[PDB]
């Protein structure tokens, strides 16, 4: 049951105890997935409307 | 001093940053026109409230804050709410129409378009801080703006602010205040592409805020008012450090060193006392020794779960008001000869405490009572994973039938993606049972 | 109309609880994985507790304690007894016990090896058992060398315990027994002991010249309806009431079974409980959960009770199931739900 | 400002749309002139939704109404509310469409169907953000189905990326004015399985019966009947039109309600349907009881016959919303055997504080049920009974239709029917 690191301020005060001892994509690489997706929009769309065209 | 940018994404973000800058206000002693009169440095000055507001010449005190949401609505409320004096119109950025609660829709539909927009007006923000520390993000699980714009936002702050620390502040999805059924689904594809880009994450069951705000504050059916002026107490609780002078969590990256071991890892549940009703004739002020054993009921969990079938890595104790190291240690003692506290072996067996003697500040009229001394303990326990398989259970229920899945590929997601975000969540509740089973 | 779910259709218990259940007309049966259910009658292993109490305005119960195989696993029992405060090591009612981990895996090898010594120099007893959870494998004998490599031929843990070499003999016949005292815990942890009780006899004469025949030594119904040649000599099935157990101890010992046996079990199912409670309460939780266990003990010829092993899921004797699941859905069950004496239990109070 | 343009097409379809604007115009304090005259700020919070705002304060319903002969526009330009919609709004023909979904779609649809573009292109013009577009229309007939579907394809064509919502009344011989209603039926619900992101099956019988058996009408009308379908389509837009619990808009709301993209049809229904014992306060219980009673549905199928995907119920007035959701999980948690478990929570209620004239408080409900196959059963049966024998099909081919079309028509609602059965197994 040891304090340490007491620390005493003003507005208060912080301390330590202890019980017992133990035992990224780039953004070229976003603009990618970002674009992928919306040519995948853009294809879907396109077959819609190729479909409507029929 | 260094600098905090905090932002707030979709409807729960907006709501809740709303809460927490009436609050932080409150606290600070700074009026709805920003001014603040025991500020006696004019338009300047490093003190420890300036991470969080900075001045103009005029002795404005102005939030280091960004609101973003795709539909205008919910910041319309901020534009002419009793704050609307704070903030500047470049900090408040709007949409026409919201994402629908899909994922895809606000990650990649809508998201791509307004994604370096959102980028500028923070990087305005960041040009006003000397030392910027990173940036605290307010969100929900459940919003396809909450979960799906703010997993692009957090790849791109980590790659236009790589040394800047990331917290979170997560709602988990609630039926019980919910009329979604999506939301498993928004969530897991969050988790998955948020994960390696957040330090520190918070997450906020609202099922366990609407049952505290029935049980504790006697609400028969609380509000999002409710639920979101409870939400701002323990925000506060948890960002007081770094508004405050003081010496445990000075700085963002103390709350990776402190609660979070293993980077994956890192979720701490939240649990916070007391919450008494203002309606009460009057209650009796709890001691020191009954708040930190609160600490320990699932009851005032933010995250309702059975801590003792887990086990703690980390554990911190932060009190607001009437308290001195002498009471703390002396309940601490009592609580582990009672209570159910194993720690990993490769951790010690310790609490960090800090103790702020300015009691919590109630909003006038609100639903809390003005207390002498409150607690929020911040503990990394394994059983938080219950809430990783409770969410992970209902997405394989609705995946197995492909149940709304083409309303994601419509926005232009792959289906694996879908898979690829599960297997994730798996790997993550794997990590959990290695470190607090045997 | 209450909702309950079956996820362990294996349980004879509960599928007469499920049953009677449905008897009442006031409740519904749910597919095993429907989670809008106020009733679990959940699985042995791995039974899913954290999706359990949220399901918005439904009060949920579930028929396990998270938890308690602390008690119910061989290492676990001895460890929680060692390590408990409340049982301290020198607990007076359970035998001498050591974990033992096998060699191709903390393990008290030494420390068991040091209390073995010490007896075979004095001269007395010096007999012991090991066994584990993974068995039907059990083995008796007097050298710690076939104690220990017995268990190094095995791959799981064990645990090696002081056997009682002066076991109480009914007679006519002279014949060993243990005694199995059904215990339910509800909800709000009330210790309901029932009032029936069997005594699981050997229909063999105890020989304690041989340990390598096990018919005599191990009371378990499924030996002795398999490996005993007198089985159900003495009584039907090798399974003696209290009923007749009591009379036996007035007119052999001149004691009864409440004074001589009942006094130390109805203490020994407190202690027990009573220490993990702070662990597995579900006072302040977000569900609800009961539990029906099964302690065996052992009598010796002094009249001492000793703590054998706690079961989890125990079976229930065939001339018991009715009042014992009925009494199951009265205390447990309609409690939390109740429907539209002279009670089978024994309540043991205690201080929560 | 989440717009929604609103047409209705054919005799049914501006019959049933002309009580719609009647209601939500009251509901709205709006009179007959576009004047607003009501006494809470609610009414106008989200008028803007329906209405458009035209100098004056005046508001004029974003609604267009076509079809193929005059007369039924005339009547509603005569009606109640007739002046408050737009001059220019007003589309039409003058030969009629003789009950026949090859000439509203395909010869006497296709000469006019390009005018109405125009307009609905001059509403979208105008909006802010538009939500999407709601149709109503019957499917028996000739102009509201043919031509309906027509719309709807060429809209689609053109503002592929909104909602498309429609309200569908679904023929039945005993409602019946033709014979051909089954081949209209079943060619219009293709294009609906296609083109529309909702579409709220009404079934004349199920209106019928309900005039008759509930209400205790002895002879019901046309009329009756729309009072029951303005009723129902005020409730299910209650969520649109003012502010509360849910601000979703339709693409939202579509997204929680359809887990597969052509399982989008649903079983409507109202409370009370009371007889005139009409003043008697309803409680919770009695309007939860009630609303997911079959007799208080619409589209006549017996949802205890399939399983809901989805259910959604909106309350309106001053009730106890603690023991609104007491009543709701206690519906669901005594008949859990019908909604499936595959999708977690698929139960939502909301409630809204303004009740509808002269009710202290009422519920809509709105159920996404594989139970619905029954009525494409119907349809299906009464199709082939003729088609079998090319009954009455030579006033199809007659319009350049041939009978391959027919046939396709058939598999596509037969295969409609495979894909609700697989989801109730
Ligand atoms: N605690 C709290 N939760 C909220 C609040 N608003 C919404 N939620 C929760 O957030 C989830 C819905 O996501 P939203 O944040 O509303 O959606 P969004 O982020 O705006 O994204 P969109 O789909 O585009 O509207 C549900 O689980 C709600 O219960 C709030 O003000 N406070
Ligand atoms: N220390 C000991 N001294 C004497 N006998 C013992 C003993 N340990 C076990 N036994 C004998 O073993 C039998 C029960 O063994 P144990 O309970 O350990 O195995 P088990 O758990 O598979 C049977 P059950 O679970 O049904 O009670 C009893 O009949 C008892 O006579
Ligand atoms: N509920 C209701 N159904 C109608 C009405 N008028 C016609 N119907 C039904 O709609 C079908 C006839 O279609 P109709 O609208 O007259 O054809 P259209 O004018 O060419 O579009 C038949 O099945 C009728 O039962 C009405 O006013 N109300
Ligand atoms: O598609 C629509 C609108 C076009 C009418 N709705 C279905 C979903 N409804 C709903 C009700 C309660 C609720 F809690 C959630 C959703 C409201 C109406
Ligand atoms: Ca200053
Ligand atoms: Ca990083
Ligand atoms: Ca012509
Ligand atoms: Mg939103
Ligand atoms: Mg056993
Ligand atoms: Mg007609």
């Amino acid at each position: 049951m040891e304090v340490i690191e007491l620390n005493k301020c003003t507005s208060g005060q912080s301390f330590e105890v202890i019980l017992k001892p133990p035992s990224d994509p780039s953004l070229e690489e976003i603009q990618k997935k970002l674009e992928a997706a919306e040519e995948r929009r853009k294809y879907q769309e396109a077959e819609l409307l190729k479909h409507l065209a029929e | 001093m260094r600098e905090c940018i905090s932002i707030h994404v979709g409807q729960a973000g907006v709501q809740i940053g709303n809460a927490c800058w009436e609050l932080y206000c409150l606290e600070h002693g700074i009026q709805p026109d920003g001014q603040m009169p025991s500020d006696k440095t004019i338009g300047g000055g490093d003190d420890s409230f300036n991470t969080f507001f900075s001045e103009t010449g005029a002795g404005k005190h102005v939030p280091r804050a960004v609101f973003v949401d795709l539909e205008p609505t919910v910041i319309d409320e901020v534009r002419t709410g009793t704050y609307r004096q704070l903030f500047h119109p470049e900090q408040l950025i709007t949409g026409k129409e919201d994402a629908a609660n899909n994922y895809a829709r606000g990650h990649y539909t809508i998201g791509k378009e307004i994604i370096d927009l959102v980028l500028d007006r923070i990087r305005k923000l960041a040009d006003q801080c000397t030392g910027l520390q990173g940036f605290l993000v307010f969100h929900s699980f459940g919003g396809g703006t909450g979960s799906g714009f703010t997993s692009l936002l957090m790849e791109r702050l980590s790659v236009d602010y790589g040394k800047k620390s990331k917290l979170e502040f997560s709602i988990y999805p609630a039926p019980q205040v919910s009329t979604a059924v999506v939301e498993p689904y928004n969530s897991i594809l969050t988790t998955h592409t948020t994960l390696e880009h957040s330090d520190c994450a918070f997450m906020v069951d609202n099922e366990a805020i609407y049952d505290i705000c029935r049980r504790n504050l006697d609400i028969e059916r609380p509000t999002y008012t409710n639920l979101n002026r409870l939400i701002s107490q323990i925000v506060s609780s948890i960002t007081a450090s770094l508004r405050f002078d003081g010496a445990l969590n000075v700085d963002l990256t103390e709350f990776q060193t402190n609660l979070v071991p293993y980077p994956r890892i890192h979720f701490p549940l939240a649990t916070y006392a007391p919450v008494i009703s203002a309606e009460k004739a009057y209650h009796e002020q709890l001691s020191v020794a009954e708040i930190t054993n609160a600490c320990f009921e699932p009851a005032n969990q933010m995250v309702k779960c059975d801590p003792r079938h887990g086990k703690y890595m980390a554990c911190c104790l932060l009190y607001r008001g009437d308290v001195v190291p002498k009471d703390v240690n002396a309940a601490i003692a009592t609580i582990k000869t009672k209570r159910s506290i194993q720690f990993v072996d490769w951790c010690p067996t310790g609490f960090k405490v800090g103790i702020n003697y300015q009691p919590p500040t109630v909003v006038p009229g609100g639903d809390l009572a003005k207390v002498q001394r409150a607690v929020c303990m911040l503990s990394n326990t394994t059983a938080i994973a219950e809430a990783w398989a409770r969410l992970d259970h209902k997405f394989d229920l609705m995946y197995a039938k492909r149940a709304f899945v083409h309303w994601y590929v419509g926005e232009g997601m792959e289906e694996g993606e879908f898979s690829e975000a599960r297997e994730d969540m798996a790997a993550l509740e794997k990590d959990y049972e290695e470190v607090g089973v045997d | 109309m209450y909702t309950f779910v079956v996820r362990d259709e294996n349980s004879s218990v509960y599928a007469e609880v499920s049953r009677l259940l449905l008897a009442t007309g006031q409740w519904k049966r749910l597919r095993k994985d429907n989670p809008r259910f106020n009733l679990m009658l959940g699985e042995r292993n791995r039974l899913p507790f954290g999706r359990l109490g949220h399901e918005p305005g439904l009060v949920q119960l579930v028929n396990y304690y998270r938890g308690a195989d602390k008690l119910c696993r061989k290492a676990s029992l001895v460890k929680l007894i060692k390590t408990s405060p409340e049982l301290s090591e020198s607990c007076t009612w359970f035998p001498e016990s050591y974990v033992i981990y096998p060699t191709n895996l903390t393990d008290e090898r030494e420390v068991f090896l040091a209390a073995y010594n010490r007896r075979r120099e004095g001269r007395e007893g010096n007999v012991w058992i090991a066994k584990s959870s993974a068995g039907a494998g059990i083995l008796i004998s007097s050298e710690a060398s076939e104690l220990l490599d017995f268990i190094d031929e095995q791959g799981q843990v064990h645990v090696i315990q002081k056997y009682l070499e002066k076991p109480l003999l009914l007679e006519p016949g002279h014949r060993k027994f243990d005694i199995r005292s059904w215990v339910l815990v509800d909800h709000l942890y009330n210790i309901y002991l029932y009032r029936e009780g069997v005594l699981r006899t050997s229909s063999e004469p105890y020989n304690s010249a041989n340990f390598q025949d096990k018919t005599c030594h191990l009371t378990n119904h499924c030996i002795q309806k398999e490996y005993s040649k007198n089985y159900g000599r003495y009584e039907e099935g090798n399974e003696m009431f209290f009923e007749e157990f009591n009379q036996y101890l007035m007119d052999a010992l001149n004691t009864t079974l409440e004074n001589s046996i009942l006094l130390q079990i109805k203490h020994i199912i407190r202690s027990c409980l009573m220490c993990i409670e702070p662990a597995i309460s579900t006072k302040h939780l977000h569900y609800q959960s009961f539990q029906l266990f099964g302690f065996d003990f052992m009598v010796d010829e002094e009249l001492k009770v000793w703590l054998i092993e706690v079961n989890g899921a125990p079976a229930c004797a065939q001339k018991l199931y009715a009042e014992l699941c009925q009494g199951i859905v009265d205390v447990a069950i309609s409690s939390v739900f109740p429907l539209a004496p002279t009670s089978i239990f024994i309540k043991l109070h205690h201080h929560h | 400002m989440r717009e929604i343009v609103h047409i209705q097409a054919g005799q049914c379809g501006n019959q049933i749309g002309a009580k719609f604007w009647e209601v939500i115009s009251d509901e709205h304090g709006i009179d007959p002139t576009g004047s607003y005259h009501g006494d809470s700020d609610l009414q106008l919070e989200r008028i803007n939704v329906y209405y458009n705002e035209a100098t004056g304060n005046k508001y004029v319903p974003r609604a267009i109404l076509v079809d193929l002969e005059p007369g039924t526009m005339d009547s509603v330009r005569s009606g109640p509310f007739g002046q408050i919609f737009r001059p220019d709004n007003f589309v039409f023909g003058q030969s009629g469409a003789g009950n026949n979904w090859a000439k509203g779609h395909y010869t006497e649809g296709a000469e006019l169907v390009d005018s109405v573009l125009d307009v609905v292109r001059k509403e979208s013009e105008s909006c802010d953000c538009l939500q999407g577009f709601q149709l109503t229309h019957s499917l028996g007939g000739g102009t509201g189905s043919g031509m309906g579907t027509l719309l709807i394809s060429k809209i689609r064509e053109e503002y592929p990326d909104r909602i498309m919502n429609t309200f569908s009344v679904m023929p039945s011989p005993k409602v019946s004015d033709t014979v051909v209603e089954p081949y209209n039926a079943t060619l219009s619900v293709h294009q609906l399985v296609e083109n529309t992101d909702e579409t709220y099956c009404i079934d004349n019988e199920a209106l019928y019966d309900i005039c008759f058996r509930t209400l205790k009408l002895t002879t019901p009308t046309y009329g009756d009947l729309n009072h029951l379908v303005s009723a129902t389509m005020s409730g299910v837009t209650t969520c649109l039109r003012f502010p509360g619990q849910l601000n979703a808009d339709l693409r939202k709301l579509a997204v929680n309600m359809v887990p597969f993209p052509r399982l989008h049809f649903f079983m409507p229904g109202f409370a009370p349907l009371t007889s005139r014992q009409q003043y008697r306060a309803l409680t919770v219980p009695e309007l939860t009881q009630q609303m997911f009673d079959s007799k208080n549905m619409m589209a006549a199928c017996d949802p205890r016959h399939g399983r809901y995907l989805t259910v959604a119920a909106i309350f309106r007035g001053r009730m106890s919303m603690k023991e609104v959701d007491e009543q709701m999980l206690n519906v669901q948690n005594k008949n859990s055997s019908y909604f499936v478990e595959w999708i977690p929570n698929n139960v939502k209620t909301a409630v809204c504080d303004i009740p509808p004239r002269g009710l202290k408080m009422s519920a809509t409900f709105i159920g996404n049920s594989t139970a619905i196959q029954e009525l494409f059963k119907r349809i299906s049966e009464q199709f082939t009974a003729m088609f079998r024998r090319k009954a009455f099909l030579h006033w199809y081919t007659g319009e350049g239709m041939d009978e391959m079309e027919f046939t396709e028509a058939e598999s596509n609602m037969n295969d409609l029917v495979s894909e609700y059965q697989q989801y109730q197994d």
